[PDB]
């Protein structure tokens, strides 16, 4: 009843927006830790958003009209880049918390070499999930491309190390950063300074709110499918794509150093 | 008879002005409107030098026109190979507020100085493989603003105590003190025969001095602000001044008055460094507007603009052979232009 | 400046030994350090080189796989560990300092050397003349030949001249041609191009008798030449 | 003020050539070495 | 490339490493500039030129520089310092201090440079306030002879003298005698500037 038209037009719009944003970002980068994290988030968002056809065609024709090399490589890329983007957001939050609440030692900790080391470690901890995906990648018999209590344990593990710990770190680091910037001088008892503090608070609450409302329903749907049809699942996947589409805007266009 | 002395000084100044006006019979623009313009000379950054981590305040070229010495605010004096970008030496300074640096013509010594009121002479050629402090010349009262070598044993310095000084390096003693300025002396330049030298001060004046006599021959007053830079013409019978009033001025020593002014309405910024080219046709002036300008000395038309520095250009120098112009700014970067 | 070498002695074939050299009087950490060798009745031969900070290590072909070169900068010491010695290693070992930049003076100081006795491609530097007579107050010209042109594209010509006096460590006279080393009287001059090279002594004295050695520094393994001996 | 008036008297009694002669000297020096200037 | 040129490049890389490690060691230092008319010697640890006072507090190294007209000639050297500690005597002279603060707090290079202002000689001002009224130099007070009120009034025409009070901040502190109080105040100030610099570097601010 006209569901499948709009719900793939939104996928086309999301793919176009994500490609345009990821092409616009990193162009001026081609020296700071924030720039390295922004570039890594851009790469993760690009390789997430590039996975439109392998699910749009699946929802179009209920089969897997691609080879079994795809049903391994695409899933490995999906898991790898999802974990990479999530952990890069987490490390950006921790970097901001160190820069504000621990100012004397943020001079030494927030070295670009240290940021590169942390990014490489994030790459390795996502490559572990990529290897776990590439090992178990196998089709079944319509043609359903998936992985063959191990499924329940895998879903519990990805929920634990992909949603709750990053969102808890986001919440804690940003609330301590805001509570410190409220008591700091140069932002107390004025108009423009209070405007800048309110702008910081608005941007922080925007990024946390978009993360929770735009990464939560997909995780909830996967965990309830584990221990009018499938439209909600495909919409949850749509929001999962919109998160990777929207993160480069919120971390590049709203940053004054870009 | 203080009023009588003041009247006598006023009469002497009026006589000097009358003689200077009587010497003027044809402006240099009238005799220079016939020559062809130099065009639109564009220089590119052939080299860049990285390694300084603070604001660069001084540089000096060598006689070989390949070795360079640069002084920065991190207490660092770096000797560079201009051709290969290699750093020959990284001398750590006792005081980090260095405002001037010089390179000996023989190439064995480098001088530095600044807010410590001491001219430090460093020996580069040692039996040990290190650069050692050879001398610490002291006796100036204010900050050391410019130092220039005459030989391996003599050096002339300028300071903020309104005096210039001549030092015998071996004895380390005040050979001659040059007196007569009112404001802070900001820069020095030495004649090619190393017998006369000119100093520009903050009293909107420049003075010519004999090295071997310790007396001021001529005083030139055309500007209206603090003169920050000074340089002889390659002839040695003229010099150029730059000041905070966004105006350069070329004086001639025998005519004893100003010959040309270089200014533009669009240029409203101070001048930090002025030097000439090998033939004297081309004048190069660094400004506070984050880039350098290139004037024609015989006709005050802005021939070129050297741009690419992200901060104020603090120093600039021209090689002896004239094949490179090196600029140092506050962005901790040096650039060689050709 | 002192480079005092210790070690050496009589070692049976197949044995091992460690040569040390103590540096006293200069910034040891900023000098690249070379081990050079002389057979008892023959010329000079390069053995090994260690860079400043031990970044670059180079060996000769003969000592490769048997010899180890190292340095202790806080201890101001240089080390050569020798394993599996043959009877062709019976020689005197000198330790040389060399600082490297355009206008510097590499190979400008040499050590005394230690004697090792054992019981039981490459640029060839040729000095055809040997054992030429001299008369005090005269002018002596010493020739030197190569196999590859030593003039680089940067204008630098890498020929080094050394003087081994009787019973004394080699000195340095000219490091690049027409560049005269410190402490050398202004009667030594050097001139040449490509393959051909000449050293000129305008008015020799009694302190200028010895053997004159060539060296190329264009590329490793830094081959010397069989010297010319001056005889009164 | 004695030093000031002495310096002014020494500066006044100075041989000053015509300005056109100085300008012509500058043109002569510039034109005599223009071929040896590698910046223009 | 020649062997000598390769070794020269290696030497240049070693100089690069030493420069980098020196920068890493010196990055934990705070640039403080001490100015005043009048108790400059009462704040140091509570023709020569500069005087460098180095002191450490809570893992920060601080370097105060004493430079004690035409002060604009050398003022470009301190165009990137962290803070300016200004000294002023309540029991001072006052016109000269106001003129110096005019020249300093509205300077071109110090539009975004924070000022820590000390009002020293508090006991002397307490003794002097009851004796001499405020009309000796500022005949507009018309207020009580209380020491606290007099100090609060003299704090104005110093703190209210600045312009563009949205970018930089001026901190006020009567000079105490409890040893580790003024250094802790300067520590808190430079912590505020360091937090602002970290916010700007991270780019969210
Ligand atoms: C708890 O969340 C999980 O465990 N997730 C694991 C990855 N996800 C997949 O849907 C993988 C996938 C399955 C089947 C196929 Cl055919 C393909 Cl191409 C991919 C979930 C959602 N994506 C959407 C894009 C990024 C996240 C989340």
């Amino acid at each position: 009843p006209a569901i499948p038209v709009i719900i793939t037009a939104v996928y086309s719009v999301v793919f176009v927006v994500g490609l345009v944003g990821n092409s616009l970002v990193m162009f001026v980068i081609i020296k700071t830790a924030t720039n390295i994290y922004i570039f890594n988030l851009a790469l993760a968002d690009a390789l997430v958003t590039t996975t439109m056809p392998f699910q749009s065609t699946v929802y179009l024709m209920n089969s897997w009209p691609f080879g079994d090399v795809l049903c391994k490589i695409v899933l490995s890329i999906d898991y790898y880049n999802m974990f990479t983007s999530i952990f890069t957001l987490t490390m950006m939050s921790v970097d901001r918390y160190i820069a504000v609440c621990h100012p004397v030692k943020a001079l030494d900790f927030r070295t670009p070499l240290k940021a590169k080391i942390i990014n490489i470690c994030i790459w390795l901890l996502s490559s572990s999930v990529g290897i776990s995906a590439i090992v178990l990648g196998g089709t079944k018999v319509v043609i359903e491309c998936s992985l063959q209590w191990w499924d329940l344990f895998m879903k519990i593990c990805v929920f634990i190390f992909a949603f709750v710990i990053p969102v808890l770190i986001i919440i804690v680091c940003y609330t301590l950063m805001i509570l410190r910037l409220k008591s700091v001088r140069l932002l107390s008892g004025s108009r423009e300074k209070d405007r800048n503090l309110r702008r910081i608070t608005r941007l922080v609450l925007v990024v946390v709110a978009v993360f929770v409302v735009c990464w939560t329903p997909i995780h909830i749907f996967i965990l309830v499918e584990a221990l009018a049809a499938l439209s909600s699942y495909y919409f949850c996947i749509a929001l999962g794509y919109t998160n990777s589409s929207l993160n480069p805007i919120l971390y590049a266009f709203l940053d004054e150093n870009f | 008879e203080l009023d009588q002395l003041r009247q006598e000084a006023e009469q002497l100044k009026n006589q000097i002005r009358d003689a200077r006006k009587a010497c003027a019979d044809a402006t240099l623009s009238q005799i220079t409107n016939n020559i062809d313009p130099v065009g639109r000379i564009q220089m590119r950054t052939r080299r860049t030098l990285r390694g300084h981590l603070a604001k660069i305040y001084a540089m000096h070229w060598g006689t070989d026109s390949r070795l360079l010495v640069s002084a920065s605010q991190d207490g660092k004096l770096i000797i560079w190979d201009s051709y290969t970008t290699n750093k020959v030496h990284a001398i750590p300074l006792r005081s980090s507020w260095v405002m001037t640096c010089a390179y000996a013509p023989s190439g064995n010594y480098v001088a530095c100085g600044g807010l410590d009121n001491i001219c430090s002479i460093y020996n580069l050629k040692t039996r040990e493989g290190n650069v050692r402090v050879s001398r610490e010349l002291a006796g100036h009262t204010g900050y050391l603003s410019c130092c220039r070598f005459l030989d391996d044993n003599q050096i002339v310095t300028s300071s903020g105590d309104t005096t210039c000084a001549l030092w015998d390096i071996e004895t380390g003693q005040q050979t001659t003190t040059f007196t007569g300025h009112t404001g802070d002396v900001m820069s020095l330049s030495l004649a090619p025969d190393t017998r006369l030298f000119v100093s520009g001060a903050c009293d909107a004046s420049a003075k010519l001095w004999d090295v071997r006599e310790g007396m001021c021959r001529q005083t030139f007053t055309g500007h209206e602000s603090d003169i920050n830079a000074i340089c002889f013409f390659p002839n040695g019978n003229a010099f150029a001044t730059g000041s905070d009033d966004a105006t350069c001025r070329l004086f001639d020593l025998r005519a004893d008055q100003e010959l040309m002014t270089y200014s533009h309405d669009n240029i409203i910024c101070g001048i930090t460094s002025v030097s000439f080219s090998k033939s004297g046709r081309l004048l190069l002036a660094g400004y506070d507007d984050f880039n350098c300008n290139v004037w024609d000395a015989l006709k005050a038309d802005r021939a070129g603009v050297l741009a690419g520095h992200d901060n104020r250009v603090s120093c600039l120098g021209v090689t002896d052979d004239g094949m490179a112009v090196a600029t140092g700014s506050w962005d901790s970067f040096l650039k060689i232009w050709n | 400046v002192q480079l005092v070498e210790s070690g050496g002695g009589l070692v049976q074939p197949g044995g091992s030994r460690k040569l040390s050299c103590s540096a006293s009087g200069f910034a040891f950490s900023s000098f690249g350090m070379h081990w050079v060798r002389q057979a008892p009745e023959k010329g000079l031969e390069w053995v090994a080189y260690i860079s400043s900070g031990s970044g670059t290590i180079y060996y000769a072909d003969t000592v490769k796989g048997r010899f180890t070169i190292s340095r202790d900068d806080p201890k101001n010491t240089l080390f050569l560990q020798m394993t599996s010695l043959r009877s062709e290693d019976t020689a005197m070992y000198y330790c040389v300092r060399s600082i490297y930049y355009y206008g510097s003076s590499p190979f400008d100081f040499w050590g005394q050397g230690t004697t090792l006795t054992v019981s039981s491609s490459d640029i060839v530097m040729t000095q055809a003349t040997s054992s030429v007579p001299v008369t005090p107050g005269e002018s002596v010209s010493i020739s030197c030949r190569s196999s590859k042109s030593l003039l680089h594209s940067n204008g630098n010509t890498y020929l080094y001249w050394f003087l081994q006096r009787p019973g004394q460590s080699p000195q340095l006279l000219i490091y690049r041609m027409s560049n005269l080393a410190s402490g050398v009287p202004d009667r030594f001059s050097g001139s040449g191009s490509g393959t051909a090279f000449t050293l000129t002594i305008s008015r020799l004295e009694a302190e200028d008798v010895g053997v004159y050695y060539c060296m190329q520094h264009l590329e490793y393994p830094l081959t010397f030449g069989a010297g010319t001996k001056l005889e009164l | 003020a004695r030093k000031l008036v002495e310096q002014l008297k020494m500066e006044a009694n100075i041989d000053r050539i015509k300005v056109s002669k100085a300008a012509a000297d500058l043109m002569a020096y510039c034109e005599a070495h223009a071929k040896e200037d590698p910046l223009l | 490339v020649s062997a000598e040129d390769k070794a020269a490049a290696e030497r240049s890389k070693m100089i690069d490493k030493n420069l980098r490690e020196d920068a890493e060691r010196d990055a934990r230092t705070v640039k403080l500039l001490l100015l005043g008319a009048s108790g400059k010697a009462t704040i140091v640890k509570q023709t020569t030129g500069i005087i460098e006072t180095q002191f450490s507090f809570k893992d920060l190294h601080f370097r105060m520089f004493d430079v004690g007209s035409e002060r604009k000639k050398w003022i470009h050297c301190f165009e990137g310092v962290t803070c300016i500690i200004f000294c002023a005597a309540l029991s001072a002279r006052m016109h000269a201090s106001l003129k110096l603060f005019d020249s300093i707090c509205n300077h071109k290079y110090f539009s975004d440079t924070s000022i820590v202002l000390f009002l020293n000689k508090k006991d002397i001002f307490q003794e002097k306030v009851t004796k001499v009224h405020l009309s000796i130099c500022f005949p507009e007070y018309t207020g009580p002879n209380t020491f606290e009120d007099a100090g609060n009034y003299i704090k104005n025409q110093f703190l209210d003298l600045n312009l563009k009070k949205e970018d930089k901040e001026i901190y006020s502190h009567m000079t105490c005698s409890t040893d580790t109080q003024n250094v802790k105040f300067v520590f808190d100030a430079v912590t505020d500037i360091i937090i602002k610099e970290n916010l700007k570097d991270c780019g969210l601010f």
